[PDB]
């Protein structure tokens, strides 16, 4: 996998060049963003089970065809699979937020998830709706101003929204 | 690296040819080569858990959820699932950290190759494989071993091999009996302050 | 075009072979060569005996009473074509056969199978055959005077699924469509319903692992969902498609063809175990990123 | 039993290599977090008795049926209340252990591992311990660096039980 | 490659869990040391040509026999000197990559893995590159945390070669 | 897996016939050539590292695109893999020379080699050029008059050249 | 395994109470000591190969019967095994210095090493002598005042010395 440092290191190694000064200033800017990034990771990690449960509950309330008898989230095994699918997608969104690059989310989460969901008959649109529900829950928790120092945090929120967009796009 | 120091094989039941019909005291083949129901896949995963972690570490915290999900989708073979069980954090902390390299080699040979160690010399020979290549290098050596393959291959849960001979009530002691740690870690836990009354 | 893999994939005897077109004032050997090209393409390289040679349609083509397009239509309406391809096959197999014969390419999407099967059941086989012949693609590719031919090369308006499914249909120059590993089974039902693509396995002779066909169930998927995580320390993952494992035996080997996802670090060992086994590697595809 | 230092050593042992600059940075972060972790553990050690008593009272307030109906798993008698106070004291003590150690390792080897069969065999609701740890989150009294470190372990036990 | 962040994610993900406080202070140590690492990479980028030329001259001074006698593996002619300067530039560039990334991951997946068969097949003495890296240790000109990070990557390449 | 006798055995058994006198005399001529075959195997084995190193040096002097950064042979891991592939191809060419039949070469080395090289992005024409450089070095070393008793060795050397050409054609 | 924090945590849990105030102050003093601990770990890691090489040279120069023909350090496999043994022991000494506790050293490296060396015929007294020479080299490079800010490191030096003494006592 790659993070925000080894991405430009790998590009510099393939180009055979050193890191230019603008790349070093961009990496220093990511270092300055890093404390806010750690807070975002901590908040989604702390409220991960609530995010997964509330997003699943909203998804099954909006789409009762999943939980109906004969549905795709019907019975215990398929429901446990759906709940751990939300758990894994949220976990890899936090991983991509932590690294500052989507490479862990691209490779170790979404590489073949659409084809798997098509092969099993899993509705990828419902998974995308659940990913959007985890988007709105996690972004509401990260943007909560209580119990944390103030500051501009729109960039890490936009990065998390982009990771959630990537998770929702790669399932349907 | 270095070649493994030579160790002599000690006669065990798995060395000779098995003149038996499988019958009662055969270890059931848990294989993915036939297409399985999700229930049968669950019993195969539980059999792999029972082989690697024993019955005691079949708890929910020790379940490898993503590894199970990838194994259901046939992203990995049974051998790769056994590797992921051996590379699991729970296995490393519960079994590897509470043992030295010698007893962990004995544990991994029993729970992956399905046979006991021949002597202390085999434990000595593979303990330096642990000490240089890490636990992943050692597990990989054991899982790429021709023994592991000619016995279980890629798509069969490992099992104790030839534990009991035909028409015998009792045979060799089962691999389940071996504890996470020996008497040294027992008395070290006693010395740190546990287990007293 | 296809240059390096042309010898492996069988494209090269069609790369040096030009399309056969009947001139408006054509010679007799030109009509005979159009006859031979139509019997090779539309009847899919089946051996044609003299009893089933369709002398009437040949005679109508030889004096220009029918065109090459009408000759292709006539030999596709014929009972010989129907007993070769229609009467003993699934309707998806018939549809992909008519796509390979009349249009020289594999069916692209599920909607083509939908259209042709609905039109067949609504209006029969001849109406369906006429729909392949009276298609805009047929006129912009062959028209009235050119024999249909296999179109491996990229054209305007094609799909890249059709390139892989073409070699799912085309199994070599020394090969007929009736003489392939799936004897009557359609090769694109699971490729068009799921909109998936299997890896291209070349024909015999050039490719040692030519005989890999996937099972109907219990197949390893193409992309590694998970990446390096079940394998510990790894960088890239590769799906290896392995053919004809028979060295241990039935208890050990249940299936001759095996597809597995293995890392870089296990690649040498995997290759070595295939060699020791006597297996043949069909294709190796990068499964991770 | 994972800390930054034990995870760093076990990782470098897993590749069988010496400790690179990555492991030294891991220990640097452990050092910069450890003073706030020890201060939070000391403050919870001072407030432990009142925190366990208030957490037990909040659990009985949200779940009055534990104090009303009979049963072995309920706190209707003094034995059940003593077991519940002992359980919440175990939770708070292992949270202070996580604060001292600098990771979820004391929770993962002392309380989290096997807690589902604890709650399933003896018919204990995980929501009781969720409410107790939510009171501990609400009234631990820590601020800033030690607050976010302590709430990380408290929320980790929430996500394990829920 | 091997960084604090990728080891933290790979650890928490082979463990199959969310990023706990341990991986968070792994990131904290990465942020604590990363600015000094980027400044060290900037300084080595600024002085790279002079450092590579001086390291090559130090190799030709301590090991003069690479200059007189012939052979493909020596720097007697112009192209051998060019490939020696290219090798030392590779070494210094991967040292800058390690200072950017915060670990010896660029060294491992770019230089350390496989260098033994490099030195054995083409008959390159590792002591030449050892002396080149000791010259880079002598005159990189960094101080403080930038110096100890840079010296750790150089000595990691020393310990692999020696 | 076959050698020079085992191939004739397999062909005769597939025809279900005893070996004719021409086949027995051809195998007797092969037994007569066997000492020169052992000499060729011994010379390539004894100079294998020199062949691999000199062929790699000639290949990367002719193709400096591989060793420049952004190239396939760049970095010590990929170059170590490249030299390992050079000595592996040389090892199985010596195995084929030893057996007198290319079954070990096409079954145990070139099985899936082109698929591996294409999936890795390894330039197969560059590996073919290195195989040709090993061919030139090996047919130089085997045809050296000094240190060995003289004789005609056209057939074994042509067989070695055929092994090297089918190694280069299996990666191109 | 344990570290300096988890040893205290495990003792407090096994006794069954919270950490005392003075125990937390001792751990805070360890935290303040940690920067010099990390400096010592970095120096031992940076000169580990020099420590192993120089200590092995001094060990086989002080006593020559190990490298004599028929000796234990004789033969290239056994010589590489002895150098690797010293490499491993120094590595776990570095690990125990890093954790602040000898749990990784005692559990992973020293548990059962004496009987293993007895069964192999490896002289444990010579291994202890080599461990003492690595102690001398490591305490020489840790207490080197050049290139670092000045300060008292007596407890870190004593801790590394105690780790080396219990490594030497576990084989003798
Ligand atoms: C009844 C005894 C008490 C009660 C029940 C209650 N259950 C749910 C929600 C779910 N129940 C299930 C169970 C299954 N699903 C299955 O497919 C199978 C196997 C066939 C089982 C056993 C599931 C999956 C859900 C959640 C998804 C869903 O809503 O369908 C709720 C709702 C919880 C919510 O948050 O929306 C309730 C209330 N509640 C009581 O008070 C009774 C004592
Ligand atoms: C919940 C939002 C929806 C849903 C989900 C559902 N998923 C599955 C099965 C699988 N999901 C995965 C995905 C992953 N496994 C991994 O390891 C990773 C990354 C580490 C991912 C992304 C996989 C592999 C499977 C198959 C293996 C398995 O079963 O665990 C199911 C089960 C389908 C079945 O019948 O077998 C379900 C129900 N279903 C819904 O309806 C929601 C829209
Ligand atoms: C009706 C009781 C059930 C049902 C049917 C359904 N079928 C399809 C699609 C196809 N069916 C076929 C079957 C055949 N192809 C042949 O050649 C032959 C014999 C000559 C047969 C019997 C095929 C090929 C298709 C694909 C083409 C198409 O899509 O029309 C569908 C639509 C597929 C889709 O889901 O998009 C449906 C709905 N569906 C039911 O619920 C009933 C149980
Ligand atoms: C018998 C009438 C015909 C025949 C058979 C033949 N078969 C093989 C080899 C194999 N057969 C299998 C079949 C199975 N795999 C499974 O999982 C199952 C069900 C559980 C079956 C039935 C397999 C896997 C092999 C290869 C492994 C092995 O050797 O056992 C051979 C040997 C071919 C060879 O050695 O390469 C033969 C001859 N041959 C005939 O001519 C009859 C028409
Ligand atoms: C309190 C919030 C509520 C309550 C609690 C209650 N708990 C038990 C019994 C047990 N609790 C545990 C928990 C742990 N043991 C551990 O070692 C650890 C980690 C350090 C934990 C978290 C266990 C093991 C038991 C059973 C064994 C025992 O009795 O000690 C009971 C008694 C159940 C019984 O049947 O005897 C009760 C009542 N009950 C309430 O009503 C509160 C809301
Ligand atoms: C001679 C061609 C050049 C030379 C040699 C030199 N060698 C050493 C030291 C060692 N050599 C070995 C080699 C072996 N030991 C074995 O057991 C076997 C197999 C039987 C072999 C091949 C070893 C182990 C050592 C080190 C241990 C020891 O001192 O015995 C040295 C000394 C190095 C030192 O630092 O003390 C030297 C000088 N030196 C030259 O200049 C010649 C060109
Ligand atoms: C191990 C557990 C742990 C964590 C996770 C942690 C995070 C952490 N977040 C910080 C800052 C911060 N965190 C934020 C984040 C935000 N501000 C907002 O208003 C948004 C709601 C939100 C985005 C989610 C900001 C803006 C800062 C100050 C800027 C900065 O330090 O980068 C700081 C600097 C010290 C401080 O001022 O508090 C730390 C140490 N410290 C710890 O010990
Ligand atoms: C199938 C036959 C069979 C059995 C039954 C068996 C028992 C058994 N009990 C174990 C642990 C244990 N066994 C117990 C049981 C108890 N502890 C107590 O205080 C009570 C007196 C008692 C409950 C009745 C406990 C607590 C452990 C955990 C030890 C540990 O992991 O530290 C272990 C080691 C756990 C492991 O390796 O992961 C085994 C093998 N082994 C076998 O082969
Ligand atoms: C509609 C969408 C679509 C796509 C994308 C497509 C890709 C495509 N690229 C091809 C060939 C090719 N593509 C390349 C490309 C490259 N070679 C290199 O070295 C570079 C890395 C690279 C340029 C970036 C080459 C060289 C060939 C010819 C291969 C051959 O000669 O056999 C072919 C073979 C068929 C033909 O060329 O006629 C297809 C089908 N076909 C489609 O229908
Ligand atoms: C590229 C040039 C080319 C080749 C090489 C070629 C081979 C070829 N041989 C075929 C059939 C056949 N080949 C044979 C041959 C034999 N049966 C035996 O028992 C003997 C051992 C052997 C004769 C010596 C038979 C019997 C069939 C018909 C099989 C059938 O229809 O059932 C078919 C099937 C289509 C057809 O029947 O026309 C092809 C394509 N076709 C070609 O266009
Ligand atoms: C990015 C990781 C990486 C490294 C480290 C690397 C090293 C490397 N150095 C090489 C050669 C070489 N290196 C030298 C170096 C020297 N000769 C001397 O006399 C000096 C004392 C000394 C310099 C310190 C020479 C002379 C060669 C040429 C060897 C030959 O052509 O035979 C080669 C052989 C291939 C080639 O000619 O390029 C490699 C692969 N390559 C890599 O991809
Ligand atoms: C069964 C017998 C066998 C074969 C046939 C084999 C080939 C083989 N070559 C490989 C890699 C490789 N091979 C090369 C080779 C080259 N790169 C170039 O630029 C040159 C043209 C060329 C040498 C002349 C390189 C660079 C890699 C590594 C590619 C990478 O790391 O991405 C790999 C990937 C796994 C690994 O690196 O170990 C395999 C399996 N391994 C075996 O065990
Ligand atoms: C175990 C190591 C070993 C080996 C390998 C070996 C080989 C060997 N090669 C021989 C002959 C020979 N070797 C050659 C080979 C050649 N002549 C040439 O001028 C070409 C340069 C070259 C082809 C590479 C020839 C022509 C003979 C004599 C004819 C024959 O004996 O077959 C002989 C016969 C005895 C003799 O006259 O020397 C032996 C024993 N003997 C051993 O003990
Ligand atoms: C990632 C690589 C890296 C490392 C390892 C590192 C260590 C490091 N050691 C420090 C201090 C120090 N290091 C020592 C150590 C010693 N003083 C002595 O005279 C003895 C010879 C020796 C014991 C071995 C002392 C006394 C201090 C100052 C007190 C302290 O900061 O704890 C400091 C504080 C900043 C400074 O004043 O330099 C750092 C950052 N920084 C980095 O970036």
């Amino acid at each position: 996998m790659f993070d925000v440092f080894t991405r430009v290191v790998s590009q510099a190694d393939a180009r055979g060049e050193y890191l230019s000064g603008s790349q070093l200033d961009a990496l220093s800017a990511t270092v300055a963003e890093g404390n806010k990034r750690i807070d975002s990771v901590n908040r989604i990690t702390g409220n991960a089970s609530a995010i997964v449960s509330n997003a699943a509950r909203a998804l099954f309330a909006e789409q009762p065809q999943l939980i109906q008898p004969g549905g795709n989230a019907y019975t215990s095994r398929r429901m446990a699979a759906c709940l751990r699918d939300m758990e894994i997608i949220l976990r890899y969104v936090t991983y991509a937020t932590f690294t500052g690059d989507a490479s862990v989310l691209e490779d170790r989460c979404l590489n073949g998830l659409r084809e798997t969901y098509v092969a099993l008959g899993v509705p990828g649109a419902s998974v995308a709706a659940g990913v959007q529900k985890m988007k709105e829950a996690a972004l509401d928790i990260v943007n909560d101003p209580n119990g944390i120092t103030r500051g501009d945090c729109s960039a890490i929120v936009a990065e998390i929204a982009g990771y959630f967009d990537r998770a929702a796009a790669a399932v349907a | 690296t270095l070649p493994l120091i030579a160790y002599a094989p000690v006669s065990q039941n798995q060395r000779v040819t098995n003149y038996e019909v499988s019958g009662d005291e055969h270890a059931r083949i848990f294989t993915t080569e036939g297409t399985l129901s999700p229930s049968a896949m669950d019993n195969l995963i539980a059999a792999a858990y029972r082989q690697v972690f024993n019955e005691q570490q079949m708890i929910q915290s020790n379940r490898q959820i993503a590894l199970e999900s990838q194994f259901k989708n046939q992203q990995i073979t049974v051998r790769d699932f056994i590797r992921g069980l051996a590379l699991s954090d729970s296995f490393r902390r519960r079994n590897f950290e509470v043992n030295n390299n010698y007893r962990f080699v004995q544990m991994c040979i029993q729970r992956l190759l399905g046979r006991d160690v021949y002597s202390e010399e085999e434990k000595i020979a593979w303990s330096i494989v642990i000490a240089t290549k890490g636990l992943p290098g050692f597990i990989n050596e054991l899982l790429n071993s021709q023994e592991y393959l000619e016995n279980f291959g890629y798509d069969t849960v490992p099992y104790q091999r030839r534990r009991i001979l035909p028409q015998r009530i009792s045979g060799e002691l089962p691999f389940a009996r071996m504890p996470r740690y020996g008497a040294d870690h027992r008395e070290k836990l006693e010395a740190i302050g546990y287990f007293r009354n | 075009a296809i240059t390096t893999a042309a010898s492996r994939l069988g494209v090269a005897p069609y790369n040096e072979s030009r399309p056969v077109e009947l001139r408006p004032d054509f010679s007799l050997d030109d009509a005979k060569m159009v006859i031979r090209a139509v019997y090779r393409q539309v009847l899919g390289n089946d051996y044609i005996m003299d009893s089933e040679r369709l002398k009437g349609a040949e005679s109508l083509l030889t004096n220009g009473s029918i065109s090459v397009r009408e000759f292709v239509r006539t030999v596709a309406k014929s009972e010989l074509y129907k007993k070769k391809f229609l009467y003993n096959n699934f309707q998806t197999r018939v549809i992909e056969l008519n796509y390979k014969h009349l249009l020289g390419r594999a069916p692209f999407s599920e909607d083509e199978v939908i259209f042709h099967l609905d039109l067949y059941e609504n209006q029969g086989f001849d109406a369906d055959i006429d729909s392949y012949i009276d298609s805009v693609e047929y006129q912009e590719n062959f028209g009235e005077n050119i024999v249909p031919y296999y179109r491996f090369n990229n054209q305007v308006g094609d799909r890249t699924v059709g390139f892989t499914r073409m070699f799912r249909l085309y199994r070599g120059y020394a090969n007929s469509d009736r003489s392939q590993l799936e004897r009557s089974s359609s090769r694109l039902a699971t490729e068009l319903g799921q909109n998936t693509v299997s890896a291209i396995v070349g024909p015999s002779g050039s490719n040692a692992g030519w005989a890999y066909r996937p099972s109907r169930a219990g197949n390893t998927p193409a992309k590694a969902l998970g990446g390096t995580v079940p394998f510990g320390q790894a960088s890239k993952l590769f799906r290896v498609e392995i053919t004809a494992i028979s060295a241990p035996g039935y208890p050990k080997v249940r299936r001759s063809n095996k597809a597995v996802i293995v890392p870089f670090e296990q690649l040498n060992q995997t290759l070595q175990q295939i060699n020791r086994l006597g297996g043949k590697v069909a294709s190796i595809t990068p499964a991770s990123l | 039993m994972k800390t930054p230092l034990t995870e760093a050593v076990s990782t470098a042992d897993s590749q069988g290599r010496f400790l690179s600059s990555t492991e030294l940075q891991i220990a640097f972060g452990r050092l910069r977090q450890a003073n706030a972790g020890l201060q939070a553990a000391k403050a919870l050690t001072d407030n432990a008795q009142s925190l366990v008593n208030g957490a037990a009272q909040a659990v009985y307030n949200k779940f009055p049926y534990t104090t009303q109906t009979q049963g072995n798993n309920f706190a209707a008698d003094q034995r059940g209340k003593d077991k519940c106070a002992r359980d919440i004291g175990y939770y708070l003590r292992i949270v202070t252990y996580c604060l001292v150690a600098g990771g979820t390792g004391p929770l993962d080897e002392y309380l989290i591992a096997g807690i589902d069969e604890i709650n399933r065999t003896f018919d204990l609701s995980p929501s009781w311990y969720v409410e107790a740890l939510k009171y501990i989150k609400a009234n631990h009294g820590l601020s800033g660096d030690a607050r976010d470190e302590a709430n990380s372990y408290l929320d980790y036990a929430i996500n394990a039980l829920s």
